[PDB]
């Protein structure tokens, strides 16, 4: 039944900046990372860790270490046999000293890593933490020994390996990168679990939703995420089908605590109760979503079903006597909010492309605006975005930005206050009673009582409000009508394209 | 599989 051939365009309005797991920090960067290598796991679109590279994971000491054996016979683009040793190489680079990425929390609990065979290594932990087994191992791309073994680490994300000579075990290989345009990946023949049916996959560069879809229309990509605005006229467009369900993300504004206009609480409170964010979802995503109170997805096991945490509700008035006993008042007849010879006046930026989030923006400084809160916004292409709300910039006062989940709910990675100088915790949120929280709720084994104390741990976030919580989006996956083989993936979106076909 | 910035949405 399967028919081999045929070549996908997927239109993406972000660009990706490099391909290797160990420093990328974006979506566009991981969707290319899971095309061209291989991980010791998958999490399925069920959300299960299953088997991927890796032959058999035995957990061994109570959590406190896993012995793995590895597939024989996998080999890399250059026809070279993957080993223990790449294995033993690639998750070694983040425990040096030297190590310069922002992904230290995935393996912080890592003590060691150590080759027992040809094909076998053993991880070994300094506590027990399930973002291990649940997320480091599904998540770290295999990368080759024999060809990075030797350079520096404190120089390995600068490697043109990591741009433009890519080399891993995955499904497809690279072709070229024409900066600003497109990725073009060929079908890797020698895939270890067989080669895709498609022949080439091109990542297509268009920073413009409206024009995605005009591409899509006219043919000149063939798959797409397209916005809810959008779907009544997508529908109609010929050779073509959408699948649409809810995406594993939250969207939400961020607001820099290194800004001092959003070091108190109490303003971060104001501002989410300044904002309709209901009217925000029916008006920008003509209701094709749901308003977000709560720092995961509702696709999580770990989302509380039962749960009052502030909502901080959208009550002008309110956010005005807030913002006034939190000392802001117009003090000399501007319209804008005064305090301490300052003026409530700051950029919100979000990226390129995204017209939802653009428009957002725009409705955030319309609403602000009639709470004397002066707003600029600033469009910026994603690249460069990730790169300034990143360690060592966090060059920003504000956002608008979406976080595709981890599979594995825990916050630590976004919120606990260590995570601020090299990880992930951009707008520099620290409440020492929640970091205590959520370093305490690693060592919960059972779920049931993981997600018991979770409950402390969303109220705490809830009612700090170091994000104001937009909302939860769908996907609008278009996709062309022949394809068969495609399984919905609520995080990743080419999840499994090497097993998609084309029926002729 | 961790977190990631995403542009999307
Ligand atoms: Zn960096
Ligand atoms: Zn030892
Ligand atoms: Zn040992
Ligand atoms: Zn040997
Ligand atoms: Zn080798
Ligand atoms: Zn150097
Ligand atoms: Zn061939
Ligand atoms: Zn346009
Ligand atoms: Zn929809
Ligand atoms: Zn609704
Ligand atoms: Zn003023
Ligand atoms: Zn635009
Ligand atoms: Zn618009
Ligand atoms: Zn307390
Ligand atoms: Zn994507």
């Amino acid at each position: 039944k399967p028919q081999q051939g045929g070549d996908l365009v997927v239109g993406s309005i972000g660009e990706p900046t490099l391909f290797n797991s160990l420093y990328s920090t974006d979506d566009a960067s991981t969707d290319i990372e899971n095309m061209l290598y291989s991980f010791l796991t998958k999490t399925d679109e069920k959300l299960n860790v299953k088997l991927s590279l890796a032959e058999s994971i035995k957990e061994l000491d109570g959590g406190l270490a896993y012995d793995v054996k590895i597939k024989k016979g996998v080999k890399f683009h250059d026809g070279k046999e993957l080993t223990a040793d790449d294995v033993v190489f690639t998750y070694s680079v983040p425990l040096s000293k030297d190590y310069k990425g922002e992904r230290g929390s995935t393996y912080e609990m890592l003590k060691s890593v150590e080759k027992k065979g040809d094909y076998e290594v053993l991880f070994k932990l300094k506590y027990k933490d399930g973002n291990f087994y649940n997320n480091a191992l599904d998540s770290t791309a295999i990368l080759p020994k024999h060809i990075l073994g030797n350079v520096p680490i404190a120089d390995l994300e600068e490697n043109e390996f990591n741009r433009k000579k890519p080399i891993g075990s995955g499904p497809f290989k690279f072709k070229e990168w024409k900066q600003g345009q497109y990725i073009k990946l060929e079908a890797n023949d020698d895939y270890f679990e067989g080669r895709p049916y498609l022949d080439t996959v091109t990542y297509k560069v268009i920073p413009d939703a409206n024009a995605a879809e005009a591409q899509l229309q006219a043919g000149d990509i063939n798959f797409f995420n397209v916005p809810a605005t959008d779907y009544k006229t997508a529908e109609k467009f010929n050779n073509l089908k959408i699948v649409t369900d809810l995406a594993l993300s939250y969207v939400y504004i961020g607001w820099n605590e290194k800004n001092e206009l959003f070091k108190d609480k109490k303003v971060r409170q104001a501002l989410t109760t300044a904002l309709d964010r209901e009217s925000i979802v029916s008006q920008v995503l003509d209701g094709d979503g749901e308003v977000a109170y709560i720092p995961e997805s509702p696709l999580s096991w770990n989302y509380p079903k039962d749960i009052d945490v502030p909502k901080f509700e959208y009550n002008e008035k309110k956010a005005k006597q807030m913002l006034a006993e939190a000392g802001w008042k117009d003090t000399n007849g501007d319209g804008i909010l005064d305090k301490d010879g300052k003026k409530f006046s700051f950029t919100l930026k979000t990226n390129q492309g995204n017209k939802v989030r653009e428009d957002i923006a725009v409705v955030v400084q319309e609403q602000l605006k009639k709470i004397g809160i002066e707003v600029k916004t600033q469009i910026v292409e994603w690249s460069a975005l990730v790169e300034q709300m990143n360690p060592p910039n966090w060059d920003f006062d504000a956002m608008v930005m979406g976080w595709s989940l981890s599979t594995f709910p825990d916050q630590y990675d976004i919120f606990h206050s260590s995570q601020i100088k090299k990880g992930l915790n951009y707008v520099w949120y620290k409440n020492a009673e929640a970091d205590k929280l959520m370093k305490d709720a690693k060592s919960i084994s059972d779920r049931k009582q993981y997600s018991k104390e979770y409950e402390q741990i969303y109220q705490k976030i809830a009612e700090d409000q170091p994000y104001t919580f937009l909302y939860y989006p769908n996907n609008h996956m278009a996709m062309p009508e022949n394809l068969e083989g495609y399984k919905y993936h609520p995080k990743r979106d080419l999840y499994n394209i090497e097993k998609w076909w084309l029926a002729k | 599989v961790d977190s990631k910035n995403t542009s999307s949405w």
